[PDB]
């Protein structure tokens, strides 16, 4: 029943502090690792002798009664992901897992997405049903509405908007997907899907029979 | 050194699932003890047990009834099993190696753990009784203005797929300068709809308009489609 | 014994010096004695044979 | 901070001058020391029972062949019989 925090943050270019509390902290040592989203974790710190293992400059570790101290380098920039924590029971049988903290760096730029909104063109107008598309990405952070409209004023119409997910450099790229009939694609309006976060918010148009 | 997974990666809740991993070009695979881990959809990592060429059996006590691991002394095959328990826990299962160095004499307690140091390609496993109809090609039809470079969005989307894995390749992995892929949602049927637009240096394109290659892992996994020369 | 020890001489009284262990360099390990497993199984067999009669 | 078998122990002894004392940290082995009654304070096991005298460093403890030869007017009879069960009448004598 070890305890690793899951939500802490710190400013870039400053020393941080990672802990992991658990009673079976004797014959266990400490794991951590930083799994960037959708990737595989790597060695946070590795034992190459029975004495110690904080030789590399980037990271060091300290030991307390129960909580473990994962000190880190002075610069906390560019390297960010959630840091788990793992250890083994006293009987040298079992490996406990107990979460780990996702860290975010301050001083992040101001949110602004600018992707070109694609139209449903060239395959479904041949088929039975229209496949509606208005993919918006590269926002930071989320909590942005796309505001689907009827002609010049919004209407939800029950369309589906998916979940934000970080990719590349800590930038969520959820996207948004519409789903309706083809008769509506050529009976409703020319259609154009904007985005709204704060202040200046831009859009692009899909256009009808544009070829 | 190299190590990559194997197996289907999908199952119904009633039947036992069994996947494996393959290690090769390793200088010494026999002595190193390895264990498997799983990552829930709520992003909570978990531990399954160690095993050794020695023949040591150990797993997580919460999953003892389900898992029963096997070994191949000839060529390293890393089979795995999970019987009674299947649903909910379904997420991204991994392949890893729990490296071991020695501080002296084995069988004397002198074999300290190096820890996890090499991992697999990464595979995903979820439970859902629905099967896969498969993906069909679907271009996005771009439009370009006159001159001086500028914006260049061109996509080849696929609306229908059931396997969480999606393999994206623009001209069989020819362009790595810019590549982009995004996820989607379940809709009402449960077949998600993943589409990908690639940012390319487009001003005037001649017979280099780039194609798309599909995942489609559960079904026949090969459709090659070219976007229209609209540039 | 795998221990790599060091002579630490400390003068007690006028001339005498007490030679003790310093800090052990190059890891710490347990002492052991190996025995040929195949060669021992034949010796325990020859003994039980002549104890038999 | 985590088998043990040995102790990084210390004490203070006599120095070259009986007026002055000196602390030195040495090491000892388990079972050479047994507890007295925080901060562990130990004790040489021999001080409870008998004295102690360090062996000389230049003394070789390797066993070498030491013949036992008889004085004058006496002789050591050795048995040459291979199967000398117990002790009885050895027929082959030297
Ligand atoms: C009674 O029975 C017992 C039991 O059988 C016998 O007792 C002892 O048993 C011990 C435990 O088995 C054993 O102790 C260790 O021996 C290790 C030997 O390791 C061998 O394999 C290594 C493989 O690792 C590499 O490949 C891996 C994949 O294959 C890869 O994953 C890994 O990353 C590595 O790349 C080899 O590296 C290692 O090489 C040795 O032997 C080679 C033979 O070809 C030789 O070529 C090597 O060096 C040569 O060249 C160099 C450079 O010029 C010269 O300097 C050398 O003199 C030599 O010519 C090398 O000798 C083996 O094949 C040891 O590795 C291990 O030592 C490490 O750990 C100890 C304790 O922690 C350290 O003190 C030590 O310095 C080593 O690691 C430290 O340094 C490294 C280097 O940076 C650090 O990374 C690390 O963090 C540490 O700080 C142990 O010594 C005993 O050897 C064994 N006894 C004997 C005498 O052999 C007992 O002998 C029996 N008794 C009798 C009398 O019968
Ligand atoms: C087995 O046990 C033995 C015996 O250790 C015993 O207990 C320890 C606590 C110590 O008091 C021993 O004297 C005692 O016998 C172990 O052998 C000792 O191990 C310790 C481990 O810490 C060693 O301690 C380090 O000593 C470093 C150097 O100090 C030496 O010289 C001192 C006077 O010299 C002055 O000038 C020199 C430069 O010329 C400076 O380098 C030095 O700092 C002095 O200013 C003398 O008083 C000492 O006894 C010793 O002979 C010292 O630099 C280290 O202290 C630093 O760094 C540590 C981490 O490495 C850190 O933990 C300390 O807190 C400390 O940080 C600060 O450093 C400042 C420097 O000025 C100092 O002012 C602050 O006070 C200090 N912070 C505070 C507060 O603590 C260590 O103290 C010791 O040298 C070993 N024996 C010797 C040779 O004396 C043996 O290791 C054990 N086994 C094993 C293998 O572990
Ligand atoms: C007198 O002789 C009799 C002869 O019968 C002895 O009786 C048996 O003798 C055999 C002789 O080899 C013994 O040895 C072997 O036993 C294993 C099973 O042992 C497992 O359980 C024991 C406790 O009983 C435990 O000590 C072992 O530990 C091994 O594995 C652990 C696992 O750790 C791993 O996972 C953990 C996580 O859980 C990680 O943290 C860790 O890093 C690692 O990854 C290791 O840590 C240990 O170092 C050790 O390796 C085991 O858990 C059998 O499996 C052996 O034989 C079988 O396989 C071989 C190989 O294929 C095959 O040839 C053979 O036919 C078997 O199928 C072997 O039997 C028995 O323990 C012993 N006891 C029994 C059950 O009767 C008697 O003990 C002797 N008396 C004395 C005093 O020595
Ligand atoms: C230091 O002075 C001591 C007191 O004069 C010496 O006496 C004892 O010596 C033994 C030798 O092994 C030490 O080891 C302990 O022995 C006790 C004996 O208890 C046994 O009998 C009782 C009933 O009479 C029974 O209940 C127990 O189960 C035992 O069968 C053990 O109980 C301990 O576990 C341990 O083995 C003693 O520590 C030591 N002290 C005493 C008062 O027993 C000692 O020999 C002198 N020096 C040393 C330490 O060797
Ligand atoms: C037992 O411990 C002793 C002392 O540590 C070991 O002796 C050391 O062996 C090394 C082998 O390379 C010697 O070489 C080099 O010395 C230079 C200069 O001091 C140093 O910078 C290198 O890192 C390296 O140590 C070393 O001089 C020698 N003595 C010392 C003072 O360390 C010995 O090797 C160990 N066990 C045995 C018997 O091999
Ligand atoms: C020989 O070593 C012993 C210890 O085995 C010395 O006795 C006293 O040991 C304590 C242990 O903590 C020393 O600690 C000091 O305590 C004072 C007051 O509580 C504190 O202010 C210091 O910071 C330190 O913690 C103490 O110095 C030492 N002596 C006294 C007067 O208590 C003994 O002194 C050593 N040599 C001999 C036999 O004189
Ligand atoms: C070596 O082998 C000889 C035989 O060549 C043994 O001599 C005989 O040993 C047996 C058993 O020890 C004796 O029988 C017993 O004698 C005891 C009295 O000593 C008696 O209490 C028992 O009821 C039983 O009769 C036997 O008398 C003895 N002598 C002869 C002539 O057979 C000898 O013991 C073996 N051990 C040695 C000496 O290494
Ligand atoms: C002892 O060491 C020698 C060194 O050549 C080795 O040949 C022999 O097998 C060893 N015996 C054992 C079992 O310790």
């Amino acid at each position: 029943e070890l305890t690793q925090p899951p939500s802490v943050s710190v400013s870039p270019g400053q020393t941080a502090r990672i802990t992991c509390s658990g009673a079976p902290l004797t014959s266990r040592f400490t794991y951590w690792y930083r799994q960037k989203p959708g990737q595989a974790p790597v060695l946070i710190i590795s034992r190459s002798s029975q004495r110690s293992s904080g030789w590399s400059g980037r990271f060091s570790a300290s030991w307390s009664g129960t909580t473990v101290t994962l000190t880190i380098r002075g610069v906390q920039a560019d390297d960010e992901a959630d840091y788990y924590c793992q250890s083994s029971d006293t009987s040298d049988s079992y490996k406990m897992f107990g979460g780990g903290t996702k860290l975010t760096v301050l001083g992040q730029p101001a949110a602004a997405p600018s992707v070109t909104l694609f139209p449903p063109s060239s395959e479904e107008l041949q088929a039975n049903k229209a496949t509606l598309v208005c993919l918006i990405s590269d926002f930071y952070p989320g909590a942005v509405t796309v505001a689907w409209k009827a002609d010049s004023s919004p209407v939800k119409a029950g369309v589906e908007t998916t979940t934000p997910s970080k990719q590349s450099n800590n930038k969520y790229a959820a996207s948004s997907y519409l789903s309706l009939t083809p008769e509506q694609w050529k009976s409703h309006k020319s259609y154009s899907c904007q985005v709204t976060h704060e202040g200046s918010t831009v859009e692009k148009t899909v256009a009808p029979t544009e070829c | 050194v190299q190590l990559r997974e194997s197996g289907p990666g999908l199952v119904k809740p009633s039947e036992t699932l069994s996947l494996s991993c393959t290690v090769s070009q390793d200088s010494r695979p026999s002595d190193h003890s390895w264990t498997w881990v799983r990552q829930s959809p709520g992003k909570a990592l978990e531990w399954i047990g160690d095993i050794h060429y020695n023949g040591a059996t150990t797993y997580n006590p919460s999953l003892r009834s389900r898992v029963r691991i096997e070994l191949d002394q000839s060529i390293p095959r890393f089979s795995l099993k999970m019987t009674s328990m299947t649903a909910a826990d379904t997420g991204m299962y991994y392949c890893a190696r729990n490296a071991i160095r020695i501080y002296g004499v084995v069988a004397l307690g002198e074999w300290f753990h190096y820890g996890m140091d090499v991992w697999g390609q990464g595979t995903a496993v979820t439970v859902s009784s629905a099967s896969t109809k498969g993906p069909s090609v679907f271009p996005l039809a771009p439009s370009s203005k006159s001159t001086s470079g500028g914006t260049a969005a061109l996509g080849c989307l696929v609306k229908d797929y059931f396997p969480e894995p999606v393999t994206v390749s623009w001209n069989s992995g020819a362009l790595t300068s810019g590549v982009h892929t995004f996820p989607a949602v379940l809709q009402s049927s449960g077949l998600y709809s993943l589409s990908s637009v690639v940012t390319v240096p487009s001003s005037s394109l001649g017979t280099q308009t780039y194609i798309c290659n599909v995942n489609h892992k559960p079904s026949n996994t090969k459709v090659d489609k070219r976007v229209e020369p609209k540039s | 014994r795998p221990n790599n020890n060091t002579r630490k001489s400390i003068r007690i009284g006028p001339g005498q010096a007490f030679y003790a262990t310093g800090d052990i360099i190059g890891d710490i390990r347990q002492a052991h004695c190996n025995v040929s497993k195949a060669t021992w199984n034949e010796t325990l067999g020859k003994v039980v044979k002549q104890l038999r009669k | 901070i985590t088998r043990t078998e040995l102790k990084n122990c210390s004490f203070n002894m006599t120095t070259e001058l009986r007026d002055k004392k000196q602390k030195v940290y040495s090491l000892f082995y388990r079972l050479d020391v047994v507890q007295i009654n925080s901060n562990k304070e130990y004790r040489l096991i021999n001080c409870n029972t008998s004295a102690i005298t360090q062996a000389c460093p230049k003394v070789s403890f390797e066993p070498i062949p030491i013949h036992y030869c008889a004085p004058a007017g006496f002789a050591i009879l050795k048995c040459k019989d291979k199967k000398f069960n117990g002790t009885g009448p050895c027929p082959s004598v030297s």
